[PDB]
């Protein structure tokens, strides 16, 4: 992007935060800032120099130095849980707008859970379709983040796979999943297959094996 | 009051033809800069073009990605703004914003043409371009075991794979059971076809006795399948 901002930043409930934008034309233009949550409209929040939109809440304020501006939350609620877009000209002078990459703000408001993973191997009847998948299911964490990597014996899988992007269960915990496609060769042509879910630093295996 | 709805959303195939809506009130339509965004599924907001006033002779600016291809235009004498969109790409997906645009410059430190930022938005419409024809889903058992169980509970599901196009909605036992259930977010495969999973824990004990189905509906393929999961037989 032309405009750089942090992909995702975490903050206490009740606390203050700063999440920035990055750019070569900032040094010349002023940035605006926008949140957004999945299923609604985008919501202008700063723009200008000192401007916010009646109707945002005072808590939302905008800064800038150089070639960076800034967006700080002064004591965030739960319902500031949301994706967060800069935007900005993508030269100095140009008449074209472009946006950030956005950040995605979590705010924590619960103690951290340790996920709880299963791994289901390929199921005899989808075997018998020509087709393999092993599926990943991960429930019962927090916050929503987690790492998924795909291991075939002990070497790195790239390529099949497909992960879900967290979201939130009945008991506001988060659950994702992540998909392995394989061909029935691959799958019988190996020992083991393991599903690695990294979530806060830590790992969690699951395995299963072909041999059933 | 305003109010911005965008329309003429809709499945195309690639190097189709498209045109998006935009009804604007309760604002001086006449003189008002309109901006369409547009945000690809999973990704950010994109900035797609801008029309301006009579001040500047209605003149549009396009994103790169984009230009040649779209065209932006406006009828005030209905309040309707237009994105006209030609030989359309995959990338070229998803939702699209129609946004009352300000104009913001400071005359001390600013440099010009100051700044465009967007005041207003509508709900936003779905563009969806694909070669993909509509299927319906084949439905794959994920059986329950000593594997799936832990802490005297136990997780099974249903694998919706390969439909087109979205959405799936899926039950257990025709509603009765909804606690525990969790149904994932579809995902999207190169082939273009999309896949997800339905997942519910379950008391070990209850294995044994209570029966467990899932119903998945498929309305763009009129599809409707009950699919009973069971724990697999070792033999």
């Amino acid at each position: 992007y032309e405009l750089t901002q942090e992909t995702g930043v975490s903050v206490a409930l009740g606390r203050t935060v700063t999440i920035t934008c990055r750019g070569d034309s900032l040094r010349s233009h002023y940035a605006s800032w926008y949140q957004k949550k999945p299923g609604q409209a985008p919501i202008l929040l700063f723009y200008g120099k000192n401007n916010r939109p009646s109707g945002v809440p005072d808590r939302f304020s905008g800064s800038a130095s150089g070639n960076r501006a800034s967006l700080t939350i002064s004591g965030a609620q739960a319902e500031d849980d949301a994706e967060y877009y800069c935007s900005s000209r993508d030269k100095s002078g140009s008449r074209l707008s472009v946006f950030g990459g956005g950040t995605k703000l979590t705010v924590l408001s619960q103690p951290k859970a340790a996920p709880s993973v299963t791994l289901f191997p390929p199921s005899s009847e989808e075997l018998q379709a020509n087709k393999a998948t092993l599926v990943c299911l991960i429930s019962d964490f927090y916050p929503g983040a987690v790492t998924v990597a795909w291991k075939a014996d002990s070497s790195p899988v790239k390529a099949g796979v497909e992960t879900t992007t967290p979201s939130k269960q009945s008991n506001n915990k988060y659950a994702a999943s992540s998909y392995l496609s394989l061909t029935p060769e691959q799958w019988k042509s190996h020992r083991s297959y393991s599903c690695q879910v990294t979530h806060e630093g830590s790992t969690v295996e699951k395995t299963v094996a072909p041999t059933e | 009051e305003v109010q911005l709805v965008e329309s003429g959303g809709g499945l195309v195939k690639p190097g189709g033809s498209l045109r998006l809506s935009c009804s604007a009130s309760g604002f001086d339509f006449d003189n008002a800069w309109m901006t369409w965004v547009r945000q690809p599924p999973g990704k950010g907001l994109e900035w797609v073009g801008r029309i301006t006033g009579p001040g500047e002779g209605w003149s549009v600016d396009y994103a790169a990605p984009v230009e040649g291809r779209f065209t932006i235009s406006r009828l005030n004498s209905i309040n309707f703004l237009y994105l006209e969109m030609n030989n359309l790409r995959m990338e070229d997906s998803g939702l699209y914003f129609c946004a009352r645009t300000g104009k913001y410059y400071d005359f001390w430190s600013g440099y010009p043409p100051g700044e465009e930022y967007f005041q207003d938005w509508g709900r936003g419409t779905l563009v969806t371009v694909s070669s993909a024809s509509t299927k319906g889903p084949s439905v794959f058992p994920l059986a329950p075991s000593s594997k799936s169980t832990s802490g005297g509970t136990a997780a099974l599901g249903c694998l919706v794979k390969d439909y087109f196009p979205e959405p799936v909605t899926v039950s257990w036992n025709s509603g009765a059971l909804t606690s525990g259930v969790h149904t994932f977010p579809a995902v999207l495969q190169s082939s273009g076809l999309y896949s997800l999973s339905s997942v519910v824990t379950v008391p070990s004990s209850s294995l044994g006795t209570q029966t467990y189905i899932c119903n998945v509906n498929h309305k763009p393929s009129n599809t409707k399948v009950d699919k009973r999961v069971e724990p697999k037989s070792c033999d």
